[PDB]
């Protein structure tokens, strides 16, 4: 239980975060009304993209709390339940983002490298399961945070906060790192694959339909890494220097300022998935 | 030369033909037909969507009992649907699956079909073995069959894309009766009531009447610029309605033999698949390729109605013998029925 | 060639009979269908529709 | 030609189990429903079980019910009825019976020749028919009478009326299925009418071939219950 | 509810036809539908049994993919009534024979065999329901063109032709006259093979083209492409 004062922080937050929420907000929206209105029948990729949209908005509905937060110099005047689900909310929906970024890597892998695989036949009934089981088992690797307290108090200044205090949390960090690594290598594993096949096949490529594709294939790893390696590093860097950076300023507002760069992914992650594809209503 | 001479004695005859095609019209239909009540908006909604074929739906037929229906895909699957309970009653699998056409027999008894195999298939519905088999196959025509039409159980017509229809013989499986005189390829069917004549439309932007027992065509109908893809008798069978690629529909009358009233728009640009009657005869159905059936005022010429609704090209269109539904069958797969 | 002369005494005769045909006028015809429209536009259901206890979609 | 064969039959001792068997050849054994009846010595049909198309759907006589087994194999066409704990009132004729049901079809139309079978020592549709034995003059019109307890007519407008004739050492055959519609095989003389719960049938011209047991059965929901029985003599 | 028990068994009937009908549909689907063409007899019946009366139908595996070719001649009609039927195949085979260039079709009269080719493959490639259909062009009878292009020169079928009377040159040339009918490049893509008599590789190009355009069709569905 510290008492940092980055002010700084409080004429950070407050506008990027407002931004971030309604441009996400705004984008993802068109693109859930996009995937449950017009797209006349689903296909299991189609089921995966909804998935990811879905998993966004959740991140936007759930950040105007946090913005106040950032808006009261740092003070949750929302009581004790609220701020664990807000919790819930921010950690969930990130690893959902993750885990369904990951899996239309993986499907647009199958559907490139190995076209002729029985994975690319299976009907949105196994693809409805496996985003089930997906969200059971983000589910319930993120329920801890609901079933503990994180509020912390001092002289009335009421601090909520999972990632920025310090400590191992009982390996919460290394899933924190094993959150972003492995679907790092498996992101780039997938679009590297893809990007050499279609390189590959010169008749098809000459064309400027998989020039795009490819070029998207590349910005989509290019902004998850450029959005979550900034908030892991910080992270890391707390963690190598514990004692000397217990509780330091400038590493608090890195860490919290940082973090923002998951929204911002959020946020950019329909005008690279959805708004990019030209047969997407 | 006497190829010359008989050009030219043709020249003269159908100039005596259009003579008094001329001469007998006095009052068109329009101008007799513009001081009676106008039939208002005719709006019909979706009471059923028949679902389960996977491909573009080409051929439909209603049952005489009005509540039975087949419909023809190219998946290869005649579906046989229950329309007051949307039920399958059957679904007989095709040996070739591009199916153009398909008719229900008036006893209920067998389903025809054909298509690019040029043969028309008759399916026993009602056997001891209680499956759909083929009782024969009909083989003959040398081009794509476009329609079928039962007469009886042994008896049916079938158009063809050979430039000619044909009457066979069920029983036998013998090229009956062979209906000459198409220039294009036959594409669309239509029996009278009492069965005793029938038309085609052909791609000669022609309509011929036959006659069945004499096997030899009576009068020839003209006025369509594209290729004639429907036909329809008037239900009291003195009369019939084409459809066409010129988006126009045209009614013929047998009597007067003549071209009484185009049914047409100036925003239908797009051809015309299926064509079809009410009970009266006041409304004409016709569907379109901009993927909507459009009801005419048969009597006038008007508007009465746009069946909206279809995805895809309504292909096929049918109204039941007590007049009570009318049924759309398109390319996107689906079946709908309207009231 | 020769085989076309008989296709023109065939496509004549057709014409030939097809002249030769008895026509009424298009106001009989008219008349005839605007008679038979109204005589069964009681029992037309798609013209007139029924109420929903004698409709068999309902 | 449609053929059921049963086997399995014999003598049983009371609370022994047998299983019977049901070879089917001639028809499309898949797309058939299929139905127990047993009939006992007092001369009585009596339904026992009922596998649907698939085996989707099951349905036992409340006698018989988690005491008998009724199953299929579509492979190679043969319906299985697994008894267990037989006791003395199963000793009957058991008969496999042919039902299919779509719009329009005929259900009950064939039946097994039937295998004997002896075992050695509420709320349900009641059908009754008035006369159990009457005598009829060849060549003379005569009416079969049966009454229900429920209304046989459904809201769709089908009344769910079987007529069947069993001649003397034969299997029962369908005359009439709904109440008016006219078996395939069966002559034009043979007539079914009636309204709600009452019902007749009617066989204008009889002749020697038309001589058996007359029985009105119940298709509106299961467990399907079969008349009496009325006899025609002389 | 409100169903009689014949009712409640026609639904599970028409319940178990739908399995059956899905089941169909997804065999079908995995299935790789091909349209054979050509201008008349010219090297169609080489490439069929090299793979393997109205529509005949062509069946064969090539690496666990199953392929369904039709072949649409002796289907002497107007062909604008039933080519919307095979609207949604993979790709078109389209069959030419490369030796005929210098016969004459003997139904017209100064007619050529080339140029009927060629006014074919314009009406099928340029068609309003073949848009974003593939073909694979196959030139057919290789080397019979190879030894009689020495003997007959391609000037007489191609007077604008001014290149070396070789194989090699005036087989390009043919290959990208045919290529030059394809008004819409931006949207389909046209696989040519030069196939000789006995050719064994014909059914890998065949396979690499329906993969090509198979893979196009899998982008769609994530809507990358």
């Amino acid at each position: 239980c510290c008492r940092i004062e980055g002010d700084t922080i409080s004429q950070v937050m407050p506008p990027l975060l407002i931004v971030a929420f309604v441009l996400g907000a705004l984008g993802n929206g068109v693109a859930l009304c996009g995937f449950c209105f017009h797209m006349k029948t689903w296909k299991p990729s189609t089921v995966y993209l909804f998935n990811l949209a879905v998993a966004d908005f959740l991140l936007m509905i759930c950040l105007p709390f946090r913005t106040d937060y950032y808006l009261r110099r740092r003070h949750w005047a929302f009581g004790d339940i609220p701020c664990r689900v807000g919790l819930f909310t921010l950690a969930m929906n990130r690893a959902g983002s993750i885990v369904f970024l990951t899996v239309v890597a993986a499907d647009r892998y199958f559907k490139v490298v190995h076209p002729h695989h029985a994975v690319n036949t299976i009907s949105t009934r196994v693809a409805a399961g496996i985003v089930c089981t997906l969200w059971a088992l983000v589910i319930l690797g993120t329920v801890y945070l609901l079933l503990e307290n994180h509020l912390c108090v001092q002289e009335t200044a009421v601090s909520c906060e999972s990632f920025i205090m310090e400590s191992a949390n009982g390996w919460h960090d290394i899933m924190f790192q094993l959150e972003f690594f492995m679907p790092l290598g498996i992101i780039l594993f997938c679009s590297f694959k893809i990007v050499w096949s279609l390189r590959r096949r010169q008749q098809l490529a000459r064309q400027a339909r998989m020039k795009k594709a490819t070029r998207f294939i590349m910005v989509v790893a290019i902004v998850f890494i450029t959005c979550y390696l900034p908030s892991v590093s910080a992270r890391l860097y707390f963690l190598w220097t514990v004692p000397s950076s217990a509780c330091d300023p400038s590493v608090h507002g890195a860490l919290h300022i940082t973090l923002s760069f998951t929204y911002m992914n959020s946020m950019l992650d329909p005008l690279v998935y959805y708004f990019s594809s030209p047969s997407f209503p | 030369s006497e190829l010359d001479q008989l050009r030219q004695e043709a020249e003269q005859l159908k100039n005596q033909i259009r003579d008094a095609r001329k001469a007998c019209a006095d009052a068109t239909l329009s101008q007799i037909t513009n001081n009676i009540d106008p039939v208002g908006r005719i709006q019909m909604r979706t009471r059923r969507t028949l679902r389960g074929h996977l491909a573009k739906i080409y051929a439909m037929h209603w049952g005489t009992d009005s509540r039975l229906l087949v419909s023809a895909s190219q998946d290869g699957k005649l579906i046989i649907w229950d329309s007051y309970t949307t039920n399958k009653v059957h679904a007989i699998p095709l040996r070739s699956s591009w199916v153009m056409t398909c008719a229900y027999a008036p006893s209920g008894n067998y389903v025809a079909c054909g298509g690019l195999d040029n043969i028309c298939s008759i399916y026993n519905l009602k056997t001891r073995e209680g499956n759909v088999r083929v009782s024969r196959e009909l083989a003959g025509h040398t081009g794509y069959l476009s329609c079928c039409r039962f007469l009886d159980d042994n008896q049916i017509v079938t158009s063809s894309g050979d430039t000619t229809c044909a009457l066979w013989d069920i029983e036998t499986g013998q090229q009956t009766t062979t209906f000459t005189g198409h220039t294009g390829d036959v594409m669309s069917l239509s029996l009278a009531p009492d069965t005793r004549l029938f038309v085609s439309g052909a791609c000669d932007a022609s309509a011929k009447l036959w006659d069945v027992r004499e096997g030899m065509c009576r009068q020839t109908f003209t006025g369509h610029e594209s290729d004639i893809n429907a036909i329809c008798f008037f239900p009291n069978g003195n009369a019939f309605a084409t459809g066409s690629d010129d988006a126009t529909c045209r009614l013929f009358d047998l009597r007067a033999d003549q071209e009484l009233m185009t049914y047409s728009h100036d925003n239908i640009i797009c051809g015309i698949t299926s064509v079809s009657f009410s009970k009266s005869g006041r409304l004409l159905l016709a569907g379109y390729d901009d993927f909507n059936c459009n009801v005419w005022d048969a009597l006038k010429a008007d508007r009465a109605g746009v069946l909206a609704g279809h995805d895809n090209r309504v292909s096929c269109l049918g109204v039941t013998d007590d007049g009570m539904a009318v049924a759309t069958g398109s390319w996107d797969s689906f079946l709908k029925i309207w009231n | 060639n020769t085989a076309s002369i008989a296709q023109a005494r065939k496509l004549v005769e057709q014409l030939k009979m097809e002249a030769n045909i008895d026509r009424i006028k298009v106001s009989k015809a008219a008349a005839d269908l605007m008679a038979y429209c109204e005589a069964h536009a009681k029992e037309d259901p798609l013209l007139t529709p029924v109420p929903a206890s004698e409709n068999p979609f309902r | 030609d449609v053929q059921l064969v049963e086997s399995g039959g014999g003598l049983v001792q009371p609370g022994g189990s047998r299983k019977l068997s049901c070879s089917a050849s001639g028809f499309a054994f898949s797309s058939f429903g299929m139905h127990w009846v047993r009939q006992a010595p007092e001369k009585g049909l009596e339904w026992v079980a009922y596998i649907s198309s698939g085996s989707g759907t099951i349905y036992y006589a409340d006698t018989v019910k988690g005491r008998f087994t009724i199953s299929r194999d579509d492979p190679k066409n043969t319906l299985f009825l697994q008894m267990t704990s037989l006791r003395s009132e199963d000793t009957a004729m058991y008969y496999c019976v042919r039902s299919i049901y779509y719009y329009g079809s005929s259900p009950f139309d064939f039946w097994g020749q039937g295998t004997t079978l002896t075992v050695s020592s509420g709320s349900d549709i009641v059908m009754t028919q008035a006369t159990s034995s009457v005598p009829v003059t060849p060549g003379e019109s005569v009416s079969i009478s049966c009454r229900s307890s429920k209304s046989l007519l459904h809201s769709n407008g089908n009344t769910y009326l079987y007529w069947f004739l069993q001649r003397p050492g034969q299997s029962p055959q369908l005359l009439i299925y709904r109440m008016s519609n006219l078996a395939s095989g069966v002559p034009d003389r043979f007539s079914g009418s009636g309204s709600g719960t009452a019902f007749t049938l009617t066989i204008s011209r009889l002749e020697a071939e038309d001589v058996g047991v007359y029985y009105c059965m119940q298709h509106l929901e299961y467990p399907l219950t079969f008349g009496a029985g009325t006899k025609l003599e002389l | 509810c409100t169903l009689s028990a014949e009712d409640k068994a026609a639904v599970e009937r028409s319940k178990m036809i739908d399995r059956n009908l899905r089941e169909d549909g997804e065999k079908a689907a995995r299935e790789v539908k091909l349209l054979l063409l050509g201008a008349g007899e010219s090297g169609k019946n080489t490439i069929v049994k090299q793979m393997k009366t109205g529509i005949v139908e062509t069946h064969f595996t090539f690496k666990d993919l199953h392929f369904k070719m039709f072949d649409v001649g002796a289907q002497r009609s107007e062909r604008k009534k039933w080519i919307h039927c095979f609207e949604g195949v993979t790709a078109i085979i389209f069959c030419v024979a490369l030796s005929d260039y210098d016969l004459v079709l003997a139904e017209d009269e100064e007619m050529n065999r080339m140029h009927a080719s060629m006014k074919l493959f314009d009406s099928i490639c340029n068609n309003k329901w073949f848009t974003d259909t593939s073909i694979i062009l196959f030139l057919n009878k290789k080397d019979l063109f190879e030894e009689k292009i020495k003997k007959s020169p391609l000037t007489i079928c191609y007077p604008e032709y001014a290149g070396s009377n070789t194989y090699e040159e005036a087989a390009a040339y043919i290959q990208c006259q045919f290529e030059d009918l394809n008004k819409r490049k931006d949207t389909k893509e046209i696989y040519t093979h030069f196939t000789c008599s006995t050719d064994t590789k014909n059914v890998q190009f065949v396979f690499d083209a329906v993969t090509d355009v198979i893979i196009k069709n899998n982008l769609k569905d994530c809507g990358l492409f």
